[PDB]
């Protein structure tokens, strides 16, 4: 059973975006579907819920049609329309499946959820720079490498090494925003006798910018 | 003394093969009968269209014709009764419930045709009267008719064949074999003394009839509501509250239904004509509403699926409720040949639905669906009035196929009889045989 | 709008320890729920109806409470219990979640490993000049980085970002990045990176010279 | 007649206090049934963290999966033979009798005996239901409060006893309807008017059914989903299958009775020759319950799989036969446990097989073996125990396939119609017959 | 309730083609789906039937796997695989929905159709030429137009006008075969005051050829 | 497998007439079915179980029969009944259909409506040259077309195709199409189309000249 919701992204103030949530692995009917959003850093906030036959739909104390939840049981998909969006709407949006025990309903099965950034700023591919140890590299037992991903928008970027094939000793610091541009660095510690000698590649991807780049960490001359 | 038991035990379930072979003939006959009756009832409500549409141009010409047909039919109805079998009138069950106790007679050579044609007239005209009860009676007489034609003798063959005909009837009607058997052995069956009724004979009959019905009624239901939602334990209490409500009101409705046949009795005094006339009177009044707001007229079946869905505004509901209360009383209390069984089903549904709606918003966290309470109440007025919970619950389910509601269905149907006892009230189907049995005598 | 407020906002305890977090309601609730949220994942239904572990929850976990105040407990918490627990109610519409509690594998001090890098040759080939300086695997999280250009203070252009407690070693790692113009950078030599953490009295320096 | 009018106008007025008790009974029969069922499981579980524990060594399994089913089955018969020789057998004829004041409700004994006793025979995994046993535990629960509050007078005695019987058969199969219907069709004194308060019962059946739910939601006992429907031209096939169960129903009645005779020699009545032959049949089960589980255990779990049609025609006939044996050899050995549930399986399986035969014999009917499996699941409760009505309602109660209702009855009737025309008798009566004609003399 | 089956076309002897049939307008489950084929000019012949859970599948007296009926209830689609095809397999293939009355099953709702022609030819698109009245057009009350569809293979082609919106007064003569190529014309009579003045378009479709063309009938300028 | 053989293979009767078609089975059947197939459409379930009209079938239609021989009838058939009726059985597997009966309507005379069409300009732009000539809505179906190039006979390259009796007006329509090489065509002027039908003694001519 999977709950996969797409749609999120980048929208400029006063805009509108149709978040989608495709369900699979269970009977869509008989089920009350709902949405809950998590603002970066903050907690969760229930948005709405729509029963099977969509003969019932409730939202949290929000005005007229800030939100418009609906569902097409014919496509086992849950929808969410947000209109006249503003920064307070920038968060992670999850679609849950609703059930209950004794009867005091709970949010049964969640989904990864889509991110929605609401800004004026413009999209932007990132620049990837290799972070090789200096010339005075005290090449000890372990060698710390890493590459810098800066100047992109909006979130997020995915950094892996040698294509994931190198997952132990990896770091990816949270991106910091500055001047309508994001910036993050990825650390990857490996055995010295393992690096110069082999190939340490850092692969960054920025879906929004529709880009992918593989920076080969080579020794500082 | 237990010296006997051991013989009886080792002797249980041995019914005279010939009593069985008859329950089969009865069943089959109660069946073909019930089918034909239902057919003709329709055929008439139809003509009452190729008469309405025929003059749809002229407005008062409709209101007029949709009054004279319901009059000319309702009249011909009361008549056949008052002048040929004053027993065909009313439901048609107390006379069988009595007859089981050899306290009333099975004049089938009269009641058969009278209750048949008589009903076509009151039902074909579209009054607020079910065709269920009337069929239960037609059934009995069908049984007793073969009993007499083959002279089988001896209580068992008399009580048995008579009882299978009653259930074969209440079954071929709602197409609920279970609800049929369960009804006899919970209501019909002489309530205060062991009886020689052969349970196994009944089944053979209920089936035989239910098949005949199917032979002429497949691919269609009577009430179709599809799988409604489920009911969580934390919402079970709401079905008790609704249960109580029907309970206090069930007896009250019992007052009105009885006390309305008194008050309606003056208006004719017993005069074959002051009655027959007041017949086409209430009769026609129906054929009229049966075109100016059909919800207050006719059987009431067709409006159930729509009440369960929630397509009636809270208002329109209360309207329909009240108006129906009236039209049903005014119609049953007027001694016209027809049951009050079916109409109570509607009555309940509607009251149920309404309770639902109130609930639905009062508690948004229960994620209710008015429709469940509509089903939890559809047999509730069969519980507070006629007081046959078990037959009532089984009938509902029998035809709404929503077994996941079974719990709320009972917690309601119980709270019903539990409050119709704690507050006067009596087996509406008994209290009738009471008055009709205490009137036989106490009058000489 | 029941105002659910989870007591400890953040807390740490060494595995095999008994940990308990509270969740008070402004008004009255019943049959509270709990959701576990590990970094990078959507919430997971843990406990429900006040104390029903969900199919899979280690019997290590236990729910409790009543009306005004509830709690969730872990008899001997394990390391794989590091996450953020969210109590939620829906005994009164509309449902509401708590502020959440962050559980953290309290551990033993670890000296930070400092690795400093000169700006890539490629970045310099575009006026940019970022001097990255990592600070890997330390604990507690309290750590202070400070830059020194040609042996002098500097706070302008510096940007830091800590990672969240590691799921495995329960250590923290934080990166500090000083950014400059290819020219601003080129007109200097010494680029030191000083890190001050509990694990030591004398800070950890790590510099490199363009020369 | 002049009396009637008073009785009529007096109907349905049950002593409020009798009602309020039926509620306490139900609730209790409830918490009971729940706990019983739980424990039964808990044991069958241990009998695993014992099997897997030594899964390496093969004969070491076969051994341990014999000694636990022996050590438990023995401890079972014992508790009975030495403290309440009535807990043995089904547990219903004793209540059916008790309704007629022909047997006694020794609850201060039968309660704990039937409980722990069963945990031993069931937790070990013998071919015995836990249904009947619960019907009995129920009655005693009723009579126990009846005595604790000294309510007096037939009605309060017959009533509270009967509600406890149903509250029991209900909180078990989670079928409130099947429960009520059972009393008023089988339990209830068959040849004389009685003072049993129908309304009291319901309150009980519910109270218990709730308690059960409180501890058993989101799961069924038998899940088979909406099977196909059944066209009129295929209705006759359900009579043929009805007749079949009808001729065999009584025959199964012979073997079940005559097997408790033949099994009686082997111990003569000797508390130990019995207790020993107890861990004997008992252990024999725990063994098959790991070398072909289909021949052992309750038999519930294999119903869904039979309906699906996942059993080859062979494996079916095998399971049928083997079960016939294991069920007799287990019920006839006077161990504390019902033969109710297991007849359910017996029917299913026989039904399924009739299905398959049909399925090909007529490709133009577009049959689905599974329907006959359901048309038969309550057919051996109709030819043996002869309670069609309770039987049909029970199946439906838990298979939720009301579209089969017609084929269900035409089979269940053809059953008792052929079990009459050919000897046979209310298997649950013929037991109270022998145990009542043995008491005297 | 629409039963639309695709897949048909041109196949060379000893070939294999997967006919498809998409259902809509009803619950696919609970339903026994079957196939029946009509050989050009001849009658109908039942091929197979496959119950809901596909736990049953029968065919007419035909060998091993000439046919292989299956269904993916997840896509409400019925399938049919014919292998080692031969000329006797050239016909119109319908997929029906099965039901019954008293119980002696019938073919409830037959779908459209799909044609399979066994031959070594080549799938040849059609050429569509507009048939406007001559210059000496005695423009009377009614005006007869029409378009010519020629030089295509194999059958069939579908000709509608203004997209069906113009259905009264339409004709489509049976195609005639000649030199391994088909040819048919479509007639469409409309009110004169209605034609020159408006747009009379003839839309031809040739599935096999996978083409669609709309010829606008214009007066002979 | 059962061999259903519908009696009249083809039959004709004038509307308002009572028509009946037979369907005999080799062995024994019961609850036969009937499907209606009008030109260009997949079959349609008409009557079933021997005599149950389907929701929509005019009460004009009636089914009947028993075991070995069945029938379908139309009391006062209408023109819209022109089609091919197929009896089918499935009272014995595998199901089987009948040979079909084609119903044709007899109506009054209804003279043609010819139309000559000059080879499209586009076709000519590829060596082809097709001179289409329609003959719409006539009755009976017997009709004779004849072409005359520059006032002369011609039968080579001519292709005719009739439609099937229209379901509504019960008339026929047939197209005649003469094909030539752009050159063969260009070297002539008069292209006449002559139609001879019962409705007239003197044929109907309809030509056009390239000039």
């Amino acid at each position: 059973v999977r709950l996969l919701e797409s749609g999120g992204g980048l929208v400029q103030p006063g805009g509108s975006l149709k978040l989608s949530c495709a369900a699979s692995g269970f009977d869509y009917s008989r089920y009350w579907m709902s949405w809950v959003r998590q603002a970066p850093g903050k907690g969760l906030k229930w948005i709405g819920e729509i029963n099977p036959v969509s003969s019932t739909i409730n939202y949290t104390p929000s005005l007229k049609d800030k939100f418009i939840i609906s569902r097409d049981n014919a496509k086992d998909t849950l929808y969410l329309q947000i209109s006249k969006v503003r920064s307070e709407d920038t968060a992670l949006y999850y679609c849950a499946r609703l059930y209950y025990g004794y009867g005091y309903w709970y949010f049964d099965v969640w989904g990864a959820g889509t991110t929605v950034t609401v800004s004026s700023a413009k999209t932007t591919p990132p620049s990837v720079y290799p972070l090789a140890p200096g010339s005075a590299a005290a090449a000890a037992s372990m060698v710390t490498l890493g590459c810098l991903v800066k100047g992109y928008f909006p979130e997020p970027v995915t950094v892996t090494w040698n294509s994931g094939s190198l997952a132990a000793g990896v770091h990816t610091f949270p991106a910091v925003l500055q001047a309508a541009l994001y910036t993050l660095s990825s650390s990857v510690t490996v055995p010295s006798s393992s690096w110069p000698s082999e190939t340490v590649t850092c692969n960054v991807a920025h879906p929004a910018s529709s880009t992918k780049v593989d920076k080969k960490i080579v020794p500082r001359a | 003394r237990r010296r006997q038991l051991i013989r009886q035990l080792l002797e249980r379930d041995k019914t005279p093969l010939a009593i069985l072979f008859m329950a089969a003939v009865v069943g089959t006959l109660v069946g073909l009968a019930a089918v034909a009756f239902d057919k003709g009832v329709a055929w008439l409500q139809n003509q009452r269209m190729g008469a309405l549409v025929h003059t749809a141009d002229n407005y008062p010409l409709l209101l007029t014709v949709a009054f004279l047909c319901s009059a000319v039919l309702a009249m011909f109805g009361y008549f056949l009764v008052r002048k040929y079998a004053p027993e065909a009138g009313g439901s048609g069950i107390p006379e069988i419930e009595g007859a089981l106790e050899d306290q009333r007679p099975v004049r089938w050579w009269r009641v058969l045709p009278v209750k048949f044609f008589g009903g076509l007239g009151t039902l074909g005209g579209g009054m607020v009267l079910g065709r269920q009860g009337p069929t239960v009676q037609i059934g009995g007489n069908i049984g007793r008719m073969v009993l007499d034609i083959f002279r089988l003798k001896g209580d068992e063959a008399r009580h048995t064949l008579l009882a299978t005909g009653a259930a074969a009837g209440l079954a071929a009607a709602f197409n609920a074999p279970l609800a049929g058997i369960l009804f006899i052995i919970e209501e019909m069956r002489p309530q205060f003394r062991y009886t020689l009724i052969s349970i196994k004979a009944v089944f053979i009959g209920v089936i035989m009839s239910t098949i005949m019905y199917r032979i002429f009624n497949h691919e269609v239901a009577l009430i179709d509501v599809g799988k409604l939602s489920d009911a969580p334990l934390n919402t079970l209490w709401l079905y008790l509250i609704l249960g109580i409500i029907f309970g206090i009101f069930g007896p009250i409705f019992n007052k009105w239904v009885l006390g309305m046949q008194d008050l309606l009795h003056r208006v004719h005094g017993g005069n074959i004509t002051k009655w027959v006339l007041m017949g086409g009177a209430i009769g026609g009044l129906c054929g009229l509403l049966g075109f100016v707001a059909p919800a207050t007229s006719g059987g009431g079946f067709n409006l159930i699926p729509i009440a369960t869905a929630g397509n009636f505004s809270m208002g329109m509901l209360v309207f329909i409720f009240v108006a129906r209360v009236i039209t049903t009383l005014l119609c049953f209390s007027s001694g016209a040949p027809g049951g009050i069984f079916a109409p109570m089903l509607a009555l309940g549904t509607v009251l149920g639905t309404a309770f639902g709606m109130v609930a639905v918003e009062l508690f948004p966290q229960y994620h209710l669906e008015a429709g469940t309470f509509a089903i939890a109440g559809m047999g509730a007025l069969l519980a507070a009035s006629i007081r046959a919970p078990l037959t009532g619950i089984i009938l509902v389910l029998e035809m709404t196929d929503n077994y996941q509601l079974i719990l709320p269905m009972i917690i309601t149907g119980l709270g019903a009889t539990l409050l119709a006892q704690f507050t006067g009230g009596k087996p509406l189907y008994s209290a009738i045989l009471a008055r009709t049995l205490a009137k036989q005598e106490a009058e000489q | 709008d029941i105002v659910l407020t989870q007591s400890p906002a953040i807390m740490s305890a060494a595995p095999g320890d008994k940990v308990t977090m509270t969740c008070s309601a402004s008004s009255s609730v019943s049959y509270i729920h709990w959701y576990q949220q590990k970094s990078g994942t959507s919430p997971k239904r843990w406990i429900y109806d006040t104390s029903k572990l969900t199919s899979g929850v280690p019997v290590r976990f236990s729910g409790s409470g009543s009306g005004t105040s509830y709690s969730l407990t872990i008899n001997t918490m394990e390391a794989e219990d590091a996450a953020t627990y969210y109590c939620q109610q829906w005994s009164s519409h509309p449902q509401t979640f708590g502020g959440g509690t962050k559980l953290e594998i309290l551990r033993a001090d670890a000296a930070p490993t400092v690795s400093i890098f000169p700006p890539s040759s490629e970045q310099l080939t575009s006026g940019g000049a970022s001097v990255v300086c990592f600070l890997n695997n330390f604990y507690p999280k309290d750590i202070n980085v400070k830059w020194k250009i040609d042996g002098s203070e500097r706070q302008n252009g510096v940007l830091n970002s800590w990672t969240d407690q590691d799921s495995k070693d329960s250590t923290y790692s934080m990166s500090s990045t000083l950014t400059l113009t290819k020219d601003e950078y080129e007109r200097h030599n010494s680029y030191t990176c000083e890190a001050t953490h509990k694990t030591s009295t004398s800070p950890i320096v790590k510099s490199f010279n363009r020369a």
